[PDB]
């Protein structure tokens, strides 16, 4: 894999690596919740006035 | 009957980052088991996190002029900070608000770990020594060699290093003497097919030499002692030394301070479109120089009248895109791209067509400071003007 | 990388490493939560006296 | 129709720190695999944390008169205390109130770990021996020399 111009004794052979970023994906850490409730009641009452 | 709704948060852990990266090797040798250290910067210099790549992001081999993962594949994800890839990269509330406003987040590369593979003399096999790495080697290359950067091939910066003599070191004065001409020959592929140095039919005098300060002081003293003035006559009498930086660029263009050619001078800007293939109101095929092909932003379409009048179609910043790349190297800039799919309705064949260019030393992204979203802030060059009855 | 002055047998070659802080980013760990709710009811009181 | 709103806290983990650091070598020899131990001091001499650098904060070579990372790059983040970088640095409520009031937080440098690279006679290469550090060497330089 050493490139042919670097097969001379006087030309160095060394890698030049660098990373590049194609996309950033951010994700909002947030928690949500819903609730539904039914409630029935029945009261009977009486007074003696 | 009720109905509720809740929405929590935590202002040290509001968002999580996932970054899609891709590695490039542009050197002259492969590197094995690659693991780059890389940091995510928000804004000017506020670093969120620094992540050495984990086992999921390891490239087993990066041969030169290659990519990992290769360019027909989607990039890899870097989304963890823990040593075992189990804890995400997080950011608090203020950094999240600033990222959503200003959209500035970049990725630095601090260093690269990687191994070396050497020839085993017994069975001929090439074996990776996982004790040695390339960090013990490159600081010995950078201290004993001269560096030459060159963009005479596709206007891309190609960096090489040539072993030259350091005069104040006993081991380094045993290397053979290196001239600038022989360095250009064995490093890039210059030759002298008649007696003159040439890079694929291009003479040496078509390039210019820009040095660093210490290097230019040395070259100036060498030229003073040689009793010469032009560097192009004594190229085989210039001795290279260690820790030199020489930059060789094509003389035609203008460069920014990353040495990228973005704009030529106006004569060769006009001299690039001589032989023409298609000339119709439907499209335009053209044979353009490949060197000046990429330095221009895009062209403008308008129609010159006899009285003196132009009908500006590309009078905006967005649709200065014009190109459509075909399989013959010649783009066909077909004119039903921004015209509600219509030809140019030239109402009188005593008219002329008119095409002007935009270079990236005058190209803007934003509008003007007032209400100007037009081509009022650009400078243009004349190229294309024929008469109107030979178009059809 | 051993600097030229320290290529003499009587000059010591050693590193002097020192860390300096450029920016300090504190992020107040605190969780906050909002809640919206709305409800309707209907009572039909049938009463005798 | 109702609208509520809640806050929360914990008075031993009210805030987390993240320092941006940058190393520098002003000596005459390089040091390899650099890992400084360093200390976050609030106010006069009250110390919040002592952190040896983890694997994300390691410099592979720090040559003389050079920085890590070099000065066209942003500094690196030190934001973890666990050995595997999975636990943040932490201050309580009184420390957070005092840092917001007085804004005094410095960074001491207690020691530096790093290796030595020696010449190899058989093939001329230079090999980092990971079994010998500079702390065996440098106290011998300090006792036989004049500064």
């Amino acid at each position: 894999n050493v490139s042919p111009e670097a097969r001379h004794p006087l030309v160095a052979a060394y890698p030049i690596v660098h990373v590049d970023m194609e996309n950033i994906i951010l994700s909002k850490n947030e928690d949500q919740s819903t609730q539904n409730t039914d409630s029935q009641t029945r009261t009977i009452s009486k007074n003696t006035s | 009957r009720t109905w509720a709704e809740t929405m929590g948060l935590n202002t040290a852990d509001t968002a999580r980052l996932n970054a899609n990266i891709r590695y490039v090797n542009t050197g002259t040798a492969p590197i094995y088991n690659v693991l780059p250290t890389t940091s995510l910067v928000l804004g000017k210099n506020q670093t969120l996190a620094t992540i050495k790549a984990k086992e999921n992001q390891l490239s087993q081999i990066l041969a030169p002029n290659n990519y990992y993962p290769s360019k027909n594949l989607a990039p890899i994800a870097l989304n963890a900070q823990d040593d075992f890839s189990s804890t995400p990269i997080t950011m608090n509330y203020n950094q999240f608000l600033e990222l959503e406003k200003t959209k500035q987040l970049r990725l630095d590369t601090d260093q690269v770990y990687g191994n070396i593979a050497t020839y085993n003399f017994e069975n001929g096999r090439v074996r990776v020594d996982t004790g040695s790495n390339w960090s013990e080697v490159l600081p010995q290359i950078q201290e004993t060699t001269a560096r030459i950067i060159f963009n005479g091939k596709d206007l891309n910066l190609v960096e090489r290093r040539i072993a030259a003599v350091n005069p104040s070191d006993p081991l380094e004065t045993t290397k053979p003497d290196m001239t600038l001409k022989e360095a250009l020959k064995i490093a890039f592929g210059f030759n002298e097919p008649n007696g003159n140095l040439q890079y694929q039919g291009k003479d040496i005098t078509e390039f210019d030499f820009n040095f660093d300060q210490q290097t230019s002081q040395n070259i100036k003293n060498q030229l003073a002692e040689l009793n010469a003035t032009n560097i192009y006559t004594v190229l085989d009498k210039i001795k290279l030394n260690a820790k030199m930086n020489i930059l060789i660029r094509d003389k035609r263009f203008h460069y920014d301070r990353n040495n990228i050619a973005v704009g030529a001078d106006e004569s060769v800007v006009k001299e690039a479109h001589r032989e023409v293939i298609n000339s119709s109101t439907e499209g335009l095929l053209l044979n353009i120089d490949k060197d000046i092909r990429k330095i221009l932003s895009g062209y403008i379409v308008e129609i010159e009248d006899t009285e003196g009048l132009k009908e500006v179609i590309n009078d905006r910043y967005d649709m200065l895109n014009i190109s459509s790349l075909r399989q013959d190297g010649k783009t066909f800039i077909d004119f039903k791209k921004y015209n509600d799919k219509l030809p140019l309705y030239i109402s009188n064949p005593n008219y002329k067509v008119n095409v002007y260019a935009v270079t990236k030393e005058n190209t803007i992204i934003n509008p003007s400071e007032n209400g100007d979203t037009s081509t009022n802030g650009i400078k243009k060059i004349l190229i294309f003007s024929k008469k109107g009855y030979e178009i059809g």
